[PDB]
């Protein structure tokens, strides 16, 4: 259980991906040609990391394990021009030429389970040339059906192929608000229910609440999809820190599955990161760490659309990147149930999970960051998420009232009774959301 | 009967016995690369004891070092004396449970639990005079709670005969890591209660305490409380080991320190003779923790190194008798087990260690079986462990065999 | 049960106010106006103690602890930048509400209640990132409707908020009105609030500000900032007992227990010597006087810092700080001069109390002339014809009801009626706050409990 | 009086001496102080049980003078006097 597959499905989880690489190799400080970037380092890879991602060779380059799956040819030629193609195998990518469908209808049908046959003895090889598995890790946007519907796909497919380690799902969130596709809240809904299936643990980000932070901890006056990239890419490396580098309390990937899906249905943890500042006022403020402990409780943090002060604590993690030591957090959450931010349980409470990681945080040079030695990332599974639930199901049943375009889903590979099982399928898991939520 | 195995596993057990061996030498005189430098045969007797005669009058200690990480060997082998092993002697395992003492010992552990009973059956096919296992673990952390509890039934099915000795590192209830922390410590203590014959409270919270009053530690690493346990430790194996007025064996502290087989828990202090008996019958210098004016003592035991006055330690012992008769039972009538080390200790000229027996480790697991009730009424982690094969009936099982526990300890009222 | 004191910029002139206390504190603690402690972090001992007012967030780096509040960001932001890093930019709040409309103190009671919730939520803030604390340090500068009104708001959610907290309060008021009806409407507004919640009140009337700047100043114009200047140095007079603890004083509670004889009586008067501190200080090394001297210019009305009319006052508690080389002989004789020469009541046998500071190692040394300042503050009750003022314009005006129209929008009541009944309130609770004012001034107010028992 | 002796003990961050406390040598110059409490009164109150006793050592001893128990209780008097105040 030493290696991690990971798979971008869809072109945000393309761009989501190109990233997560990026800023991998900025870490390690990997440059495109590398052997290993270069051989003398120790910890930067080998040993681990990099061990978990990028596939070692016999010449010792480091081939970053990643299936970009999309039939779009413009993203495809996007990222083939960059270093990522000739750090990544020709014959790792996959290729096409027309586009699924907007969004979901062809996107999950059998057209696109053409392809399933041969990403999946890609993977199989894949795992061939290296040698253990810890996890699958997917990167695709609910917003697209395109990605949401081929990742839940590869998500059946690895589901039955293995079935042994248990299956991640980074999943992107439009905004509650303004939703540029009108099929967007139906290509969220149809998904829901597969990734209840076949998900072991997901992640909900929110677009808006990303473009939010950065116009008010960064300071920037025109939000960019860059910049929600980079920003994703530190979440991903921040959870995955003591995979890479080694700490005075290295966590486990099913450390992860044995806090964040405390329930026999419950696999949606919450993501926060703190402290996220401009590099400015970085220079200038200098806080403290039960100051930044708290902030990982404000709105803004929780990456969600949603106030986490109506919602009700349940398990959490909390890693921490650079020299943490034991007290300077322990009296955080000394003072953190004190302080009764987050309505309390009695099952839970006892769950501030804390992970030190010796890596120090890094800024990348397109999106500010606050430059401090020591990060926070809050993994909580407060009960806010059945509100964000609930938003966008009323949303999803205003329109499902007339919707305006049932005869297209219809046709082509859906029907009116997967619609209605999609949302009664989310509102037992709403309905079961809140009864383990207010049982205390 | 004096050689003694010593076993380490989970994610501090290592380090718990790489400082174990480090304050060790320490003690009795030698380098990390096998050379003797004691004077002038008891320290030659010690390393027959614990460590292997190789060749070139090498020196390797007897330790079996088990845990699911290549980092954890990495660190106790750039430790200071951590360089030379026998790759035999310990063996790691790929590549975690995740914090769930189930599937610990069923699929992390059982992969492994071949290969390293092979390995302490050669060692003790080697090792003619053994006597007792010290386990050193965490019952915090699933995964070593539940390696270490296969390990120590293992042996217990293997050798019924060989004491078994745990320093299992107790979960804190303020510790509020993981909900299933304390759940797999009291899952592991449930099999360990007849899978071992002697366990030691210590607290993480415990600890912490102890060292921000004593050390003004502002941030307590695990570092300083292992190093903190491990002189603890050598003054216990030394008051055997080493000469003294009178010896106290494995098989005496069990047949003197616990009156019904029942019990195997036991609440421990070190210090730093009216001094040391203050802070021994005071609370803030325990690592169970305990409560000297809460818990009703069932039995005590108090053991010295250096030049200490019998005279001296039977009048303690008479006056703290009188004054906490309440909290001393009657129908000992009158609890006292001292040993005496002419020897003085590394660095100190008194040493003293306190071990008792009180009724607060049933309260303890008051709380860790309210803790277990109230969060799995909910049905909280349940799906893992229905995956991996554990039965509610069984958790109802273990939550009973805790409650007699609890009424044998309040038999016996507080 | 020496605590923390937080401090409380309101309106343009309170912020004025602060932002010169703050830099008078870094120049005596040698902090700068960078944030960055000028002292090398090694040289750990230090006789005074920044805690109290100086949250140490990285090792040489000591942010106030401070709370600017104001509706025009013009000023915030040019504090902020005079003060680079060295104020906290969380602890600046504008709710971006734009330009006050108005000069009421209907618009500022209004302005404080809209955003009542994000000063609540930044003083707890503040309070949860310290751990021992005592009180709060308002700046109501009554003069300007809007500061009055958020000073205001700020109190009536501060007593029942922190009820175990002793409040200080520094109104400063002005010595020509260009809306008379206005300001003073403001004022007694503020005041009946002061009356309600407030523990301790210390007044500032500009007149005797403007004396005093006129007079140790070489420039007859006369600027708001170095006219603010003299609060500041008078601030940091009745804030050294706790910066730097002396052997007597080392609380504010202590220091009001002796000032604050009833919770009726919380005004209080202050005098100064001239100072030092300022920026024409150089005039002062050409008098040649002692502590004797320094005590009779501290007892004269002409360094009063509120207009004195002095027609007999009756003293209650007088209290003096002198900071320097004091001497106990001089002190002594000063005190026989004063005890034979300050009216003192038959009732009570209180004498005056003197106090002895240490002057900052730090600071530029001054000559044996003016090497030792001192601070008054006398409860008197001639700040009476200061509210008489405003309370006769009141009676003259409120006959009409004019200016009815700008009070009516903001606040709670829309209505004329109940804005006529709340203003004829707070002219009643004035009248009874002097009525119990000029009865303390009497003996009967010591013989109630001697005839009735 | 042990709990008595841990919050004295962590009462020295309340304490005003935190500027001395910072630097090395103030440490166990402090501690030198000792925190022991001689009961005086049966089932009297917590102020008037509570007494300051402090011990002195070479070469401090030969020089400084104490309330020794040989002594006039000259220091022991005057703390009583000013506790009593
Ligand atoms: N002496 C003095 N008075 C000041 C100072 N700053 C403001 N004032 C008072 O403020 C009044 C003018 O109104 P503003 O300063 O605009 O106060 P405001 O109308 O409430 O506006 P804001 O304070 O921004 O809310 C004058 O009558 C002064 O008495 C100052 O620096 N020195």
């Amino acid at each position: 259980m030493r290696e991690v597959i990971s798979i971008n499905v869809g072109q945000a989880g393309c761009q989501i991906g190109n990233a997560c690489w990026e800023l991998y190799s900025l870490e390690h400080g990997i440059k495109p040609d590398g052997h290993l970037e270069d051989g003398l380092s120790k910890p930067k890879g080998g040993e681990e990391g990099f061990s978990t991602f990028f596939h070692e060779t016999g010449y010792g380059k480091f081939v970053p394990r990643a299936i970009y799956v999309d039939l779009e040819p413009n993203v495809i030629d996007e990222v083939r021009n960059g270093p990522y193609k000739d750090l990544f195998h020709p014959e790792q990518l996959i290729s096409g030429k027309e586009d699924a469908a907007n969004n979901y209808a062809r996107g999950h049908y059998t057209v696109g389970r053409e392809i399933l046959g041969d990403v999946l003895d890609r993977i199989r090889k894949l795992a061939d040339q290296c040698d253990g598995l810890q996890g699958f890790l997917f990167t695709h946007s609910l917003g697209g059906g395109t990605g949401s519907g081929l990742g839940s796909l590869l998500l059946e497919e690895l589901s039955a192929e293995y079935g042994k380690k248990s299956k991640l799902e980074f999943a992107v969130y439009p905004a509650p608000q303004v939703s540029t596709s009108v099929v967007e809240p139906y290509n969220t809904v149809l998904t829901t229910h597969t990734t209840l299936e076949h998900a072991d643990c997901t992640f909900m980000v929110d677009n808006e609440a990303i473009y939010d932070m950065c116009k008010r901890n960064l300071d920037i006056p025109r939000p960019s999809f860059a910049n929600l990239n980079n920003l994703i890419a530190q979440v991903v490396s921040s959870v995955t820190a003591s995979l890479r580098f080694d700490g005075s309390l290295n966590v486990d990937l099913n450390e992860f599955q044995t806090n964040l899906v405390p329930y026999p249905r419950i696999h949606f943890p919450l993501v926060s990161y703190s402290p996220v500042l401009s590099k400015s006022k970085a220079f200038h403020e200098s806080n403290s760490v039960s100051e930044i402990t708290n902030a990982c409780f404000e709105p803004g943090n929780q990456m969600v659309k949603c106030d986490p002060r109506d919602g009700k604590y349940m398990a959490t993690c909390l890693l921490y990147r650079g020299d943490v030591v034991t007290r300077d957090v322990q009296r955080a959450v000394e003072q953190v149930k004190n302080k009764k931010t987050v309505q309390l349980v009695d099952w839970c409470p006892t769950g501030f999970k804390i992970g030190i990681c010796y890596e120090p945080p890094t800024a990348t040079p397109n999106s500010q960051l606050a430059t401090v030695d020591r990060a926070v990332c809050m993994l909580s599974n407060t009960t806010s998420i059945a509100e964000a639930w609930k938003r966008i199901d009323r949303k999803f049943d205003l329109m499902y009232a007339k919707r305006a375009f049932v005869h297209w889903y219809v046709g082509e590979g859906m029907e009116e009774g997967e619609f209605t099982e999609a949302r009664e399928d989310l509102a037992a898991l709403e309905r079961d959301y809140i009864e383990v939520g207010a049982d205390s | 009967m004096r050689e003694i195995i010593h076993i380490s596993t989970g994610q501090c057990g290592n380090q718990i016995g790489a400082a174990f061996w480090e304050t060790i030498c320490g003690e009795h005189g030698l380098d990390f690369n096998g050379t003797y430098h004691g004077h002038d045969d008891i320290q030659k007797e010690r390393l027959n004891v614990y460590f292997n005669e190789a060749s070139s009058g090498k020196w390797v200690p007897r330790s079996i070092n088990v845990d699911l990480e290549p980092g954890t060997i990495d660190a106790v082998r750039n430790s200071a004396i951590g360089n030379l092993f026998r790759p035999d002697n310990y063996i790691f395992g790929q590549s975690s449970a995740g914090n769930v003492w189930a599937k610990g010992h069923y699929t992390e552990g059982a992969e492994l639990v071949d290969s390293v009973m092979d390995v302490i059956r050669r060692e003790a096919e080697g090792c003619d005079s053994l006597q007792g296992f010290q386990i050193t673990h965490s019952l915090g952390g699933g995964t070593g709670s539940g390696m270490g509890t296969l390990l120590i039934s293992k042996i217990r099915e293997e050798f019924p005969d060989r004491m078994m000795a745990t320093f299992s590192v107790l979960p804190s209830p303020k510790t509020s890591d993981t909900v299933v922390e304390p759940y797999n410590a009291t899952l592991s203590v449930h099999q360990l209660v007849e899978h071992s014959d002697e366990t030691f409270c210590i607290d993480n919270e415990a600890l912490y305490d102890i060292c921000q009053r004593t050390l003004k530690l502002n941030q307590p690493s695990y570092g300083d409380l292992n190093n903190l346990v491990s002189s603890v430790m050598s003054g216990v194996t030394t008051s055997l080991r080493y000469p003294g007025q009178l010896n106290s064996d494995l098989r005496k502290l069990a047949v003197n320190l616990v009156p019904f087989p029942r019990l195997h828990f036991f609440m421990v202090g070190y210090a730093p003779v009216p001094e040391l008996t203050q802070q021994m019958f005071d609370a803030k210098n325990m690592m169970a923790a305990a409560d000297p004016r809460n818990g009703r003592y069932l039995t005590v035991a108090a053991f010295f190194r250096g030049k200490v006055s019998v005279k001296e330690v039977e009048d303690e012992m008479h006056k703290v008798q009188s004054k906490n008769s309440d909290y001393f039972v009657e129908w000992i009538p009158n609890n006292v087990q001292t040993a005496v080390c002419s020897v003085a200790p590394q660095g100190l000229d008194m040493a003293a260690t306190f071990i008792a027996n009180s009724t607060s480790i049933q309260e303890l697991f008051k709380r860790v079986g309210d803790q277990f009730s109230a969060m799995f009424k909910r049905k909280a982690f349940l799906h893992w462990y229905t995956s991996e094969g554990m039965d509610e009936l069984e958790f109802s099982e273990a939550e009973s065999n805790m409650n007699d526990l609890v009424s044998e300890y309040q038999q016996y009222q507080e | 049960m020496g605590g923390e004191i937080i401090t409380l910029q309101a309106g343009q002139c309170g912020n004025h106010v602060g932002k010169f206390l703050w830099s008078q504190l870094a120049k005596e603690h040698a902090i700068g106006t960078d944030g960055l402690s000028q002292l090398p972090d090694s040289s750990t001992e230090r006789d005074d103690d920044t805690k109290p007012f100086f949250r140490e967030n990285s090792r040489n780096k000591f942010t106030p602890r401070a709370i600017m509040m104001d509706s025009e960001p013009s000023v915030i932001a040019d504090v902020e930048n005079t003060f680079r890093g060295f104020f906290d930019p969380r602890n600046t709040w504008v709710a971006s509400d734009g330009a006050s409309a108005g000069n009421s103190w209907a618009n500022g009671y209004d302005i404080g209640t809209r955003n009542q919730d994000d000063i609540l939520n930044k003083i707890d803030k503040e309070i949860d990132s310290t751990d021992n604390f005592e009180g709060f340090q308002l700046l109501h500068s009554v003069a300007g409707g809007t500061g009055s009104g958020l000073g205001s708001n700020l109190l009536e959610a501060l007593c029942d908020r922190y009820p175990k907290k002793i409040l200080t309060t520094y109104s400063v008021f002005p010595a020509r009105s260009s809306e008379v009806v206005v300001q003073s409407y403001n004022t007694i507004l503020a005041l009946r609030r002061l009356i309600e919640d407030s523990d301790a009140t210390v007044v500032f009337d500009n007149a005797s500000l403007l004396n005093i700047s006129g007079k140790v100043f070489r420039n007859p114009n006369i600027d708001l900032q170095h006219t603010n200047q003299l609060i500041s140095t008078i601030i940091s007079s009745v804030t050294n007992s706790i910066r730097f603890p002396s052997y007597m004083y080392s609380s504010m509670s202590s220091i009001y227990s002796t000032l604050i004889p009833s919770p009726e009586l919380h005004f209080l008067s202050p005098s100064f010597t001239p100072f030092t501190s300022d920026y024409i200080h150089d005039d002062i090394a050409h008098k040649g006087h002692s502590s004797y001297d320094v005590m009779l210019d501290l007892l004269d009305p002409s360094n009063s810092l509120v207009s004195t009319a002095m027609n007999n006052p009756t003293y209650f508690n007088v209290y003096n700080t002198i900071i320097g080389n004091v001497e106990p002989r001089q002190i002594s004789r000063a005190m026989t001069k004063l005890q034979q020469r300050i009216k003192f009541p038959s009732w009570s046998s209180s004498a005056m109390h003197v106090n002895i500071g240490r002057r900052s190692p730090y600071l530029p040394l001054q000559p044996n002339e003016n090497e030792v300042s001192g601070m008054m503050l006398s409860n008197m009750s001639t700040v009476v014809n200061v509210f008489e003022n405003a309370c006769n314009t009141f009676d003259k005006v409120f006959a009409k009801g004019a200016f009815l129209n700008n009070y009516n929008v903001g606040d709670l009541f829309q209505s004329m009626q109940n804005v006529q009944d709340e203003f004829a309130e707070s002219r009643e609770v004035v009248q009874s706050l002097m009525e119990d004012y000029v009865a303390a001034e009497q003996d009967s107010y010591l013989d109630d409990v001697l005839v009735d028992d | 009086n042990y709990k008595l002796t841990r919050v004295l003990q962590e009462a020295v961050q309340l304490s005003s001496l935190r500027h001395l406390m910072n630097s090395p040598r103030n440490s166990s110059v402090i501690n030198g102080l000792d925190a022991r409490v001689l009961d005086l009164g049966h089932g009297s109150v917590g102020w008037d049980v509570f007494t300051l006793d402090y011990i002195l050592y070479p070469p401090l001893s030969l020089v400084l003078n104490v309330n020794r128990p040989f002594g006039r209780k000259e220091y022991l008097r005057i703390f009583n006097f000013l506790w009593r105040f």
